[PDB]
């Protein structure tokens, strides 16, 4: 089975930057698209956006584009999102979500457990 | 004892030279297993194209 | 690669900078820096590096005992024959311009350069039981004179010996008075012998002269994967997984070109 | 004999010796060593030995 493991609680000041890996362990997920969806306290799901490695796809929102860069690593089995220019609207709770195919239209099955980030 | 470095050369030569004949042992089955494969099916195929 | 050397996983690295590793571990009066060096992850030396041997001669062996370096992570130094332990033979007499420290004439640190003491050199018959738990580092010399005038000069005897002996050493010495040219300004020679010392085991030195003696040897307190780098590269004060003589390697890739 | 010697002479081994009257450690209960020596002997070639 593949399960996606991702790095720490982060701690940030307004105006620095984090970037949240999500390492696919059990299996490569390099064939599949990882989605990065974060949730506000109190608010719903958001898409910030995915990469699909091997097929060489890295789509990001609107509303985050020219602000998020999402980078995978294939050697390492290893999905990144560095979010820069954070403010308080930034913080929630991350979480990298491998689909069910290559591309974004699929379900996402398998999710990770999580980053908070709190910008204070 | 006092010959470690001409030992570690030794080691590392007939490890390097095992390594070096164990991928070209791998490689070979593989890339023969993949042309086997797709000349099965170039086989039926090419069946199908002549009696077609 | 970002051009600088890292700490591998953590570990800062030995960095002899223009010592060698003979004079590292002989303890040359130029690399009093390195006389307590906590645990490295590799060595770092240089090509060409000033502070080698500084009174002229050999260390042999050499590069067996640079080949045991690639497997020894930690020294802890420890003076198994105290100064005190010759009363009857000079150790303070024992300096060369070869060696200065601050402009004044010195010695290497770990070995003693005995000298005849009262006009007099009686034979020295010492042993030193390894009573630790790991391997002993041990590294003793002779002095090759250059005429029976010296030899006198210094150790009253004309022909002298040396011999060493432990469980699997067996070593008979004896100085080449000869006429060398001057290297380093000395005419005379250091033939500098080493031996790893198992525990429960006694090494036993006996000269009449041309003793340079063990002071200080090297307890091997860790084991594990190093290595010596020829290096140039200045310290980066930062870590990494992977590191080339040119500058360390931070990536996942399955190639590289950068070192062999 | 205080100073003795080992003389081994061939067609192509020259060797001359001296034991090494040492103090070492104890192995296998004893404090002396024994260095052996070996030589391959051709025919038509004879081997002199010559020691005190
Ligand atoms: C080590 O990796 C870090 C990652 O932030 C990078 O900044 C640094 O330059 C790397 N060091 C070397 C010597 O390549
Ligand atoms: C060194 O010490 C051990 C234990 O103290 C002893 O058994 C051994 O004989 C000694 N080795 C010598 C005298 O070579």
């Amino acid at each position: 089975q593949v399960q996606l493991v991702q790095s720490g609680a982060e701690v940030k000041k307004p105006g620095s930057s984090v970037k949240v890996s999500c390492k696919s362990s059990g299996g490569t997920s390099n064939n599949y698209a990882i989605s990065w969806v974060r949730q506000a306290p109190g608010q719903g799901l958001d898409w910030m956006g995915g990469i699909s490695p091997i097929f060489g796809s890295t789509a990001y929102a609107q509303k985050f584009q020219g602000r998020v860069t999402i980078s995978a690593d294939i050697f390492s089995n290893t999905a990144y999102m560095e979010l820069n220019s954070l403010t308080s609207e930034d913080t929630a709770v991350y979480f990298c979500a491998r689909h069910g195919n290559y591309y974004y239209y699929s379900g996402m099955d398998v999710w990770g457990q999580g980053t908070t980030v709190t910008v204070s | 004892n006092l010959e470690r470095r001409i030992e570690n050369l030794n080691k590392k030569m007939e490890d390097g030279f095992l390594d070096v004949w164990t991928y070209n042992a791998e490689l070979l089955v593989l890339m023969e297993n993949e042309r086997t494969l797709d000349f099965h099916d170039s086989n039926v195929k090419n069946l199908y194209d002549k009696v077609r | 690669h970002n051009g600088k050397l890292c700490d591998l996983n953590g570990v800062k690295p030995l960095i002899l900078k223009d010592c060698s590793v003979a004079g590292w571990l002989l303890g040359n009066p130029m690399c009093d820096e390195f006389i307590r060096v906590p645990e490295w992850s590799y060595i770092v030396e240089r090509a060409n590096p000033a502070n080698d041997l500084c009174y002229p001669g050999s260390l042999n062996d050499y590069e067996e005992l640079k080949h045991m370096l690639s497997r020894i992570n930690h020294f802890e130094k420890i003076q198994i024959i105290p100064k005190s332990s010759w009363p009857n033979h000079e150790t303070s007499l024992g300096v060369s311009a070869a060696c200065p420290y601050q402009g004044a004439p010195s010695f290497f640190r770990n070995v003693v350069w005995l000298i005849k003491k009262n006009d007099a050199y009686p034979t020295i018959k010492i042993s030193y039981n390894n009573t630790n738990r790991e391997d002993l580092l041990i590294l003793w010399g002779i002095h090759h004179s250059n005429n029976a005038e010296e030899q006198t000069n210094l150790y009253k005897n004309p022909i002298t010996y040396i011999s060493v002996g432990t469980s699997t050493l067996n070593q008979r010495l004896a100085p080449k008075i000869a006429t060398r040219s001057q290297v380093n300004g000395q005419r005379g020679r250091m033939d500098f012998f080493w031996t790893i010392l198992k525990p429960d085991d006694a090494i036993h030195f006996e000269s009449n002269g041309n003793f340079i003696a063990p002071e200080y040897a090297y307890k091997i307190v860790k084991k594990g994967d190093s290595t010596i780098m020829k290096s140039g590269v200045e310290y980066g004060h930062c870590n990494t997984k992977c590191q080339t003589p040119v500058g360390a390697i931070n990536s996942s890739m399955p190639f590289h070109n950068i070192h062999p």
